[PDB]
């Protein structure tokens, strides 16, 4: 997106959740920094939206699903991060993660066994 | 200047080129030395403290020799010129509050990556024009930026008349309106600036900056202003302050470590490069393999700087000798 | 005045001399280039391809 | 500044807590007297803003951040 | 008016110049005495009862002495001038409540320092011109602050037309617009008033102020309206109640210290000093500084006070006198 929208946010939590739901398992988690993190609380906390806030603060979606911001600090950070966005900050803070979550996990680290002992002395 | 070592490196002073060793009188006085079988280089160098030698060049493992011609090292002052531009309105909007934003990576005395604001107000009535505007613009953000108060500016400031477009006018945080006569600004430049350096205690170093535009209302619409463009520069940060710091690091490993740790009780070193004067650099990665089942490589590097005077003559010369001594293919700058 | 001064802490020393403290950040930095040379050492300028 | 703007002071709080937030040890602390606590309730409690409050009252920064208003008497 | 002391402070009443003792007859007639050798110096001066004398002032122990042209003690009242700014609008705008705010820095009766506010209410209508607002706003500011109730104004309002521009036309409480019959007022001044003065009880004090705008909405933007520039005062309030309290202060260093306390049992001092009349005064420094041992200074100073006729006569010939006996240099007035 070269504009920011909130309707782009809820047609992807209705494609993330619309008929897959449950009504009673749609956590979902909203990820990024927190220039984006404005501009969704901007125009979330208005009245013409839908949205409604839930004191660990939680929203709920017009959709009816559950919603929760983790504004994460990496997404600030100005090393990795160069580009700056010309309305302020660094550009991957402008850039949210919409996962669905439930209960066996969706994402999990490999690894494997005896890897910690890879450590060796050349002296 | 702390720097990152192949084991080793070692700086020596080419202040002058001599024929002999016989010739070393002042310190400075350098001449490369190598037999006519050319299986050894080696350099004597006129320390305060009589000549010094340095390490032997074994001319079978020599991994790279190249020379610089100070121009590389050479830091050119990023300047952007700010300007509103036309699509919004070429002209202020009145009741509308301008604020300019510079966007700088690292804070004044720190050099961790960070986020660092300065700022620059103007409100808008119903006859200022881009002149005035630019004005004081400027005026706010050297009082803003040039609130220094104890040594220098962040960045600075100048002004461009239509009728000069080359003649950066300086705003300083004692400037008022008075001052500035004219009615034809159509731009306000923003360069960088050489930031205090201490031989061997502060490395010279920059903070790049960006000037970013908050949002004003023009016809309902939330909108961007400004055309943050970067003209090209036009001053130079040469390399004396720079090749300095190189001498005072690299003198630590022939010489003493420490320097004023155990301040009454310690060893003064005396250097020869004077910052001030530009340096045009060269070195030679060179290793040390071993006998029998001492394979393992100990790579070195011994480089020498000698001033630039426009052509790289000093440079120049002291290669040429190089090149007839260790039949080395050098090339000149 | 006073309230705000007890809302900091009081560190006791022995002598009147000039205090300092070490500040200290991380690694993690950026790196700005000086430029980019081709595989025969030609400066990449602006307007030229990949 | 000369004239107030609740932007800036979302910058500054940007500018403290960018990526140096623990997501659970943000607490800041705005400091100033009743005046400039008048312009920050007047633009902070509108809804068009991104703040919200939680009733001792605690304000939260669109930024995500906790913030805390002290007025203080000497101002 | 009660003061800080050096130790001391004594006050003499130069109501008339005498050349010698035996002219002393009516009381406030003074005589300086110094010997021929001017080693000291002291005065004698009638009271109400008898002649008495001053300390003695050894000549080689003044710090200092200097007179005053008792135009250094009065105190101008500032007045303001205010008037509705062009910029915003050169009119009143229909509809908006025009709400002015005289920032004092005293309560009425007290001293402490804080923050006191009166206000003017005008609410601006489709024909109303900038006369008729005036007229208003003035009217309004009577009837706020003149709200006394028992004594006097805290600021006064005056009206000023285009065609006098000179003639202050006074307001107050009672004031109505049938009085005001102008059309071409062009501005407010609000001038500071004399409080209540009482001998040893209430010092001489005043109470500033500042003429601040509220907000109005002209084309969507607050703003305000107001101009509030200082003319030049054309008032004065002369030293006459600063010194008379000088004299009941100064006058417990050799007389009486309780004034009215056990009100019956009391004693009662005569008064020289007469409120109304403006005195020049004049003081001298000096000290005693002891035998053996005894080093440590008893600093002191003793003032004397003349009325002034415009020339500063009476103080002048006072000083001549002086410098004639005692051989100093005091400067003229």
């Amino acid at each position: 997106y070269n504009t920011f929208s909130l309707k782009l946010l809820e047609d992807a939590l209705y494609e993330l959740s619309a008929s897959k739901l449950a009504m009673d398992d749609r956590l979902f988690v909203i990820k990024t920094g927190e220039r984006g993190a404005i501009q969704f609380h901007k125009e979330v906390l208005k009245t013409v939206s839908g949205w409604t806030t839930f004191v660990f603060v939680e929203y709920k979606a017009p959709n009816g699903v559950r919603v929760r911001l983790d504004v994460d600090p990496f997404y600030d950070d100005p090393v990795r991060n160069k580009i700056l966005h010309p309305m302020g900050g660094v550009a991957f803070s402008y850039r949210y993660d919409i996962w669905y979550i439930g209960t066996q996990p969706n994402i999990f680290k490999c690894k494997i066994k005896g890897d910690n002992e890879y450590r060796g002395y050349q002296w | 200047m702390v720097i990152s070592i192949n084991q080793v490196r070692q700086l020596y002073v080419a202040k002058a080129l001599k024929a002999n060793t016989a010739a070393l009188t002042t310190a400075g006085d350098i001449v490369p030395k190598a037999d006519t079988a050319k299986t050894t280089l080696y350099f004597q160098s006129m320390s305060p403290a009589g000549i010094v030698a340095s390490d032997k060049i074994n001319l079978k493992h020599v991994l790279y020799a190249k020379a610089t011609p100070s121009e590389a090292l050479a830091h050119k002052l990023v300047r952007y010129s700010v300007t509103l531009d036309a699509d919004v309105s070429a002209t202020p909007v009145a009741g509308q509050n301008y604020i300019l934003r510079l966007a700088f990576r690292q804070y004044i005395g720190l050099s961790e990556e960070d986020q660092y604001f300065k700022y620059g107000e103007v409100i808008a009535r119903s006859g200022m024009t881009a002149s005035d505007f630019y004005k004081k613009m400027a005026i706010s953000l050297a009082k803003n930026l040039e609130n220094k108060t104890e040594s220098t500016p962040l960045v600075n400031i100048y002004l461009i008349s239509a009728a000069a477009a080359s003649t950066d006018v300086p705003v300083t945080s004692a400037t008022k309106e008075s001052d500035l006569t004219a009615t034809d600004y159509n731009q306000i430049i923003i360069e960088e600036t050489e930031q205090p350096w201490v031989l061997g205690m502060m490395p010279q170093a920059f903070i790049p900056f960006t000037p970013q535009f908050l949002t004003i209302t023009v016809d309902g619409e939330d909108r961007l202003w400004g055309v943050a463009t970067v003209v090209t520069p036009t001053k130079t940060v040469p390399d004396g302050h720079l090749i300095a710091d190189l001498e005072y690091f690299c003198m630590g490993a022939r010489g003493d470590i420490y320097r004023g740790m155990g301040y009454p009780n310690i060893i003064k070193t005396t250097y020869l490069v004077d910052p001030g004067a530009v340096y045009d650099v060269l070195d030679i990665h060179y290793f040390y393999t071993g006998s029998n089942e001492s394979v393992q490589k100990s790579e070195k590097t011994i480089t020498l700087v000698a001033v630039d005077d426009g052509s790289h003559t000093a440079m120049n010369a002291l290669i040429g000798a190089i090149n007839t001594a260790s039949g080395l293919t050098i090339a000149t700058l | 005045l006073d309230t705000f001064l007890n809302s900091f802490p009081t560190r006791e020393f022995e002598d009147d001399n000039e205090y300092y403290w070490d500040v200290i950040g991380s690694s993690r930095r950026n790196i700005p280039l000086v430029e980019a040379r081709d595989e025969n050492g030609v400066v990449v300028a602006a307007n030229a391809a990949n």
